[PDB]
């Protein structure tokens, strides 16, 4: 995803 | 006729005598900041901010928290953003943040900006916050990555980000947590948290003490194999694998 911080 | 304390997982917490059916609703209800010391100290109905005033809690007693109240009539209320407002005061600080961080040129060469410590702390320290717009995965991830330098996934459903011209200080400085620049050595992490006057959101706490004007950094953590990611961040990550 285009943002920070995502849990993957 | 006793006080509680109800703690967050961030270590900010609601005090007050509640009323009858367990709610902080009354006149002189407090939310403490995780540094048990900055207080919003008023009017709340169910743990909601509606007439914060700045206040230090200077002792306890049997419990009971005793506020003195700072000077300046500096108030704050519940204040969730939307997709389109970033915030009813986008340029009053918040007080918490506002003793710990500032923003100056980074010293990562042609980074622009970065956040820096104000003064020495230790590790886990809530240092700035980082609240947005709320805005869908979907309209970020298919937009443009131009449009795309300040957005930070909060959960599944929602990213915050800080678009133009609130990327600016002079245009928004309610919390500062976008200027923050990545690095994958960094000195703290995006954590949750959840504030009185921005509802849930990010913040950015110490992974390890940290000197005064320190820069601080996090990693933004992009995703290296779906990388997904800004040229800038591309290469650097490529110079991180090779110092490994
Ligand atoms: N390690 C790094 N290397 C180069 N640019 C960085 C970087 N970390 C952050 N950036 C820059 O900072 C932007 C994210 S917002 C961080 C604050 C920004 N520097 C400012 O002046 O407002 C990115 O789009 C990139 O321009």
């Amino acid at each position: 995803s285009k943002s920070k911080d995502r849990k993957y | 006729h006793g006080v509680c304390w109800i703690y967050y997982p961030d270590g900010g917490s609601l005090v007050g005598e509640v009323n009858e059916d367990g709610e902080m609703t009354g006149e002189k209800i407090a939310y403490v900041y995780p540094d048990e010391r900055t207080a919003l100290y008023g009017k709340f109905i169910d743990g909601e901010m509606i007439e914060g005033k700045l206040a230090t809690l200077m002792s306890t007693e049997e419990g009971r928290p005793h506020f003195e109240l700072m000077p300046g009539n500096s108030v704050y209320h519940f204040d969730k953003s939307t997709s389109s407002c970033i915030s009813t005061n986008a340029l009053l600080p918040d007080p918490y943040e506002s003793e710990r961080v500032y923003v100056a040129e980074s010293l990562i060469s042609s980074a622009g900006e970065g956040l820096f410590s104000k003064v020495a702390v230790g590790p886990n320290t809530v240092m700035s916050f980082y609240n947005g717009v709320r805005i869908t995965h979907q309209e970020v991830d298919s937009r443009d990555w131009a449009l795309n330098g300040n957005t930070l996934s909060l959960d599944e459903e929602t990213v915050i980000d800080v678009p133009e011209p609130y990327n600016h200080v002079s245009k928004y400085c309610a919390s500062l947590g976008h200027k923050a620049n990545h690095s994958f050595t960094p000195n703290c992490i995006y954590d949750m948290f959840v504030h009185p006057r921005f509802g849930p959101i990010k913040c950015i706490r110490t992974l390890r003490a940290v000197e005064a004007d320190e820069e601080l950094t996090v990693a933004y953590g992009y995703d290296h194999s779906p990388p997904e990611a800004p040229e800038w961040y591309q290469v650097e990550l490529k110079a991180f694998q090779a110092t490994q």
